[PDB]
């Protein structure tokens, strides 16, 4: 669906 | 006929206390929107302008009250969304064209009579980006929703579904009000580093804080729309929203007329639970300005107030099911602290 | 009839031992979910108030027992989720609506008798922000999760999935949250 | 048919404070339908495209100018956004859309159709940040639409179809309008060219003084520094003409609020009127309106909050109020100093 990314 | 500033106010007295500033805003906007459907698109200055309302105050202020109590005086349609649910790019969620659609479960499919309508918005603060200028991973509600939103406010038209041929209509938003406002976090330390200018070390440096200044009300009263782009909201969402309502924290008196003056006043809400169960309760003025001191140590609104209503009252609660024959109860101001019981009548 | 905080309060001691004050919390706000229910359209005192709960204690203390116990007495609806799997502005995981999904399925839809439901949440301190002090960025699970609790605890019809593209709307002004 | 001396006049009807963008404007369009006269007959081949990138900061007049040029040009003009944008369509929208609304303008007449104008609005949300990725805003809809500004044929339906059919619809000779607010642009070519921090006797520091950062800085953009904001270096290629647009100046704001029919003060004493109570402001109260606009830096849309602010305790208490004839606005009120005083 949607998108995530982070560290 | 139309109302007037005066009459609706006296009208929001019954439900709001101590907020003159923000009811003389409202009113304003009213006035002027019932003006503006008042004459047929004739007037002497044509391109009538459009004023949209920036509600900022205090966390419990009585924001989320307005809003409602405007809806039930109001005659053309009102709507109340929310910005938590807005998925700027059409990601999964709500979009902003929904708003438009919730619009006329409440006008009945009316396109001519959902143009008059007013728009509510909470939670706008939370849609801000994180006090950075360029978004790094492209926020869907931050750099996203923000923008979405301009072309709705600046006037354009959308399709929207018409039931749930299936072709869609287009309702203009030029001639559509917009109330966008929420409680900002963390507006002070922003606003404190562009007022102050008195930090550092030495004999002369101006540094008095936790006693004076630091004050939550005229810190926001100081608040201009370049304070907000480092806060994280972007100068064109700002250009839309020109009117600026700073709201104040509840005093001490304010506490004590709220407890009883408002038509929904806890102290009343009480008393009509105890009231079915046969047992009348009354407040000693004594004891209602006790609870005033403690509401402002907690520093959560007039919300936070049932927490020191209920802590007091949460042994007889339990108790008065069980014991009978009693007609009156009495609290008093030492029950508030917790060190004596609340006297019974039978 | 209705039940009463003594009776209440001794069908949980079967099932908890060494917590008084605890008990008190959930006896009244029952014992008062009942009269704000029934005291509905017409009762002298309009606008009746709202007092959710908020359960602080240790591991492995008896939080998550309340919750399954007084389901076994409860008669309206109840329901045991979770905010750890919860994401906002619809990401992959379950968005907030997800929790009046579940409230139905135990109450069979009926919009009628499902805002007159308790919901409870399990590991509320996930949610809560892990001191983010410096404005770095925006969490996914953390901070976003609680500011679209706030129209959800106050009251606002949001969305229904029904089991047909139409959604159903549910009142939760009146829904109590633990 | 065009005329540079002409249009400029016309604009300066409708649109005050910028007088430079309205010259590179009118080269832009005249010299785009000139080519379109003789295309590729001349002796120079390889000719270059003539394409127009609006800069500007908020208020300044970039949606401004776009519907001023719409009524006062023949051709069917659009008016489209960079936000609904997204790429392979997945639920928002298609590029291919923009050419369809283009026809509904144009009544499905492709020979007309092709000589109109596109103008796109916030360009700086297709800006290309993919750091933390998929993208469905950034180059996604950036890679798209350098492809149609490339120049292609693209099918589109004429009138949806009753057919399977399809009209290879030219691109090159269609003008694109590629306009929006640049946020953090400035800090960028600041960066890159700075010459102070001089700690010497005879170096120079200047805090405050910023070598006209609002229009200066503009001036001396460069292709270079867009690339570094997100933007593709193919995309800026194909658009040789920018133009740069100053902050407004105090005097500016003083004639937006006379010359043009939209002014605040005739809607909002025409709004007075209605009410039966004449409306009058002085000189002295114009001329400190533009020193407070200014510092609030918002533009032209801003202005409305001093004024309006400044009358919430007229309007609320003026209905009520009778034998009022006329109502009299000095210098002090916009301060809020002084209370303004009515007329009987
Ligand atoms: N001025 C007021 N007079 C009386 N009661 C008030 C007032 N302000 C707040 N309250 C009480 O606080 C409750 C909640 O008010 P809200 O409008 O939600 O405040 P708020 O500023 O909107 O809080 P947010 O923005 O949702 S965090 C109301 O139902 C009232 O019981
Ligand atoms: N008061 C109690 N009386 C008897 N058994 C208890 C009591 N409190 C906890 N227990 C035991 O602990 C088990 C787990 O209780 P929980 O409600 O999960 O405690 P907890 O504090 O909620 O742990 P969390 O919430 O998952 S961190 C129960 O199944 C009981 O066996
Ligand atoms: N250059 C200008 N001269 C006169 N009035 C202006 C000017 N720019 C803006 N205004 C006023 O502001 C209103 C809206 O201007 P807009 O062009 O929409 O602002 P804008 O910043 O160009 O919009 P964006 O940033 O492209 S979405 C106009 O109707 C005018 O009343």
């Amino acid at each position: 669906x949607x998108h995530x990314x982070x560290x | 006929a139309l109302p007037t500033p005066h009459e609706i106010r006296n009208h929001l007295d019954d439900y709001v206390i101590g907020q003159e500033q923000a009811k003389k805003v409202l009113a304003v906007a009213v006035y002027n929107h019932y003006k503006r459907l008042r004459n047929g698109d004739t007037s002497n200055g044509v391109e009538l302008g459009k004023s949209n309302i920036l509600l900022i105050g205090p966390t419990g202020s009585g924001k989320t009250l307005l809003a409602e109590t405007l809806a039930r005086l109001l005659d053309v349609p009102f709507t109340m969304a929310d910005a938590t649910t807005l998925t700027e790019a059409g990601y999964v969620g709500e979009d902003v064209e929904n708003i438009i659609q919730k619009l006329l479960q409440k006008s009945d499919y009316d396109v001519q009579k959902a143009q008059r309508g007013i728009v509510y918005i909470d939670q706008i603060d939370k849609i801000s980006r994180k006090s950075d200028n360029p978004s790094i991973t492209r926020d869907v509600s931050g750099e996203g929703v923000q923008q979405a939103l301009l072309k709705l406010i600046e006037g354009t038209v959308a399709a929207v579904p018409p039931q749930g041929q299936q072709e869609f209509l287009q309702v203009d938003t030029s001639k559509i009000l917009f109330i966008c406002g929420g409680a900002f976090a963390g507006l002070d330390k922003v606003i404190s580093h562009r007022v102050e200018t008195g930090s550092g070390i030495g004999f002369g440096a101006t540094v008095k804080a936790k006693s004076d200044k630091a004050s939550e009300g005229e810190l926001l009263a100081q608040v201009e729309p370049e304070d907000l782009i480092k806060f994280g909201l972007i100068p064109e969402f700002i250009g839309r929203l020109p009117v600026v309502a700073t709201l104040n924290e509840l005093s001490e008196e304010a506490l004590i007329q709220i407890l009883k003056e408002p038509k929904n006043a806890l102290t009343k809400q009480y008393q009509a639970l105890f009231n079915l169960e046969g047992v009348d309760l009354e407040f000693r003025d004594e004891a209602l300005d006790a609870i005033a001191k403690k509401a402002m140590a907690r520093k959560t609104g007039a919300r936070g107030l049932r927490s020191i209503v209920e802590a007091a009252l949460l042994d007889t609660m339990y108790d008065l099911p069980s014991m009978e024959d009693v007609e009156k109860v009495v609290i008093d101001e030492s029950v508030i602290d917790g060190q004596s019981e609340p006297l019974l009548i039978y």
